[PDB]
């Protein structure tokens, strides 16, 4: 659906984290969710990653929230890794196939990585009992944990929908994609 | 002006500058859906829901504020999914100060003038907390942002009577039942080209002493048939207005009512200046 706003004062999120959610929203934002499973997951990942960066800039409650964050992005990226697996195994195209696979079968790691990732930020939210270091690479992490995640899922997004015109005759699963625009 | 008439009016007014029934919940997680907040809410009547899912916020309309409260202790600090939310009543949208009334205008013909422009959250005339008559200015909150430009345009130097309406927005800066009274005043009817601002501001002294008094004097650099004042309380300012309305002065007869509250002196003078500029 909507467009999404740009920043502020304000505004207190990590920016990495904001655009690499903001990327994702910009590829899936273009298409249609009905018939297409992986655009609707990917537009809640996206959605998620913007309310991750805000919670990892700790505040009250964040603790028990970024860890259930993590927790909806990992489920969410399930969906579009099974999916993406489904596209690649009525494609006819070595290419886009491997590609397709490759690009996906990352995903899981990435997002186990991420709760693990959440979790430590989680832990250290507030606690000024830690070291400056130990926290900022905590973020570190995270940061380029999320990055990778929103993009591994742009890729996906992209390649499926490329494999969606090089699909076996006949096919028992196929992804809708049909433009959200004029 | 009967006291169970005063007390009706002023009644009428408060339960209007309360009906706040608009909130806001923020941290929602990022995946709500509207079902989620409806279900949240369903012990209320929600009049309008309106989530921005970028922002895990949800603007909610209830039936009335006596529900914004509950569902504001209810939930505030309550938790959904995991999240905590902060649930509290939204900012100001559409509220205008439609200023410069007919003193006589009743609260329904107010109601009649500033209800076209789209469906009115609150409107209420100000009146003196004493004599409960009408200071000459209301305010009116629309559903609508748009419906707020749309009436500021259509009213700002609208003839209603013997006069031409100012409309200023509320931006808002919050209002108490405090900054609903003036502590400015607006001087016309003055002679032609007259120029006794020592003396205008002489006159304008009789019971309290104007902070701010100044003529109104065009960019060209004309002089505009008018004066604005500035007063430290409301309080103040009332007395002023009710004794020096009439006066003579110069060959004339002065007209003196109060300015929309808010802006100081400095800011009504130059905001009059530039509407009646518009002309």
């Amino acid at each position: 659906d909507e467009e999404f706003p740009e920043q502020k004062a304000g505004e207190v999120i990590n920016q990495p984290m904001m655009m690499a959610a903001r990327q994702l929203h910009d590829e899936a934002r273009k298409w249609s969710s009905k018939g297409n499973d992986i655009i609707a997951a990917a537009k809640r990942m996206a959605l998620l990653m913007a309310e991750m960066s805000r919670l990892v800039r700790g505040g009250s409650g964040t603790k028990r929230a970024l860890i259930q964050c993590a927790k909806d992005i990992a489920k969410a990226s399930d969906e579009v890794t099974r999916l993406a697996k489904e596209v690649a195994k009525q494609c006819t195209d070595k290419r886009i196939r491997t590609n397709l696979l490759q690009v996906c079968e990352r995903i899981p790691t990435i997002s186990t990585q991420l709760k693990i990732l959440s979790t430590v930020k989680a832990t250290m939210l507030g606690r000024t009992n830690i070291s400056d270091e130990e926290s900022e690479q905590a973020t570190e992490m995270l940061v380029h944990n999320a990055q990778n995640l929103m993009q591994s899922v742009k890729e996906t997004v992209r390649e499926a929908e490329a494999a969606s015109i090089k699909i076996r005759t006949d096919a028992g699963f196929t992804l809708r994609w049909v433009r959200k625009t004029p | 002006l009967d006291p169970e008439e005063i007390r009706k009016r002023l009644e009428h007014t408060e339960r209007q500058f309360r009906n706040r029934r608009k909130i806001l919940i923020r941290g929602l997680p990022g995946d709500v859906t509207n079902q989620e907040v409806h279900d949240l809410l369903s012990d209320y009547e929600l009049k309008y829901c309106f989530v921005d899912k970028y922002k895990g916020t949800a603007f909610v309309t209830l039936l009335n504020g006596e529900q914004a409260e509950a569902a504001i202790n209810a939930f505030h600090q309550s938790r959904l999914r995991e999240r905590e939310l902060s649930v509290q009543l939204q900012p100001t949208d559409a509220l205008l100060c439609v200023a410069n009334l007919p003193p006589s205008l009743t609260q329904q013909q107010f109601e009649e003038l500033v209800r076209p422009f789209g469906s009115l959250e609150r409107c209420f005339l100000v009146y003196s907390e004493r004599t409960g008559q009408s200071k000459g200015y209301g305010f009116a909150e629309y559903m609508k942002k748009d419906s707020a430009a749309r009436a500021k345009s259509d009213l700002l130097g609208k003839p209603l009577g013997p006069r031409t309406l100012y409309v200023h927005w509320t931006d808002a800066g919050q209002l108490t039942p405090a900054l609903l009274h003036s502590r400015c005043l607006c001087v016309d009817r003055l002679p032609p080209g007259f120029n006794d601002v020592d003396a205008l501001c002489r006159a304008l002294s009789a019971v309290h002493s104007p902070t701010f008094c100044q003529l109104a004097c065009g960019q060209d650099g004309q002089l505009k048939g008018f004066a604005v004042l500035e007063y430290e309380t409301a309080e103040m300012a009332e007395e002023a207005q009710q004794q020096a309305d009439g006066l003579s002065l110069g060959g004339s007869h002065l007209r003196v009512s109060f300015c929309a509250p808010g802006p100081p002196g400095r800011s009504m003078l130059a905001a009059l200046i530039a509407a009646q500029a518009t002309a």
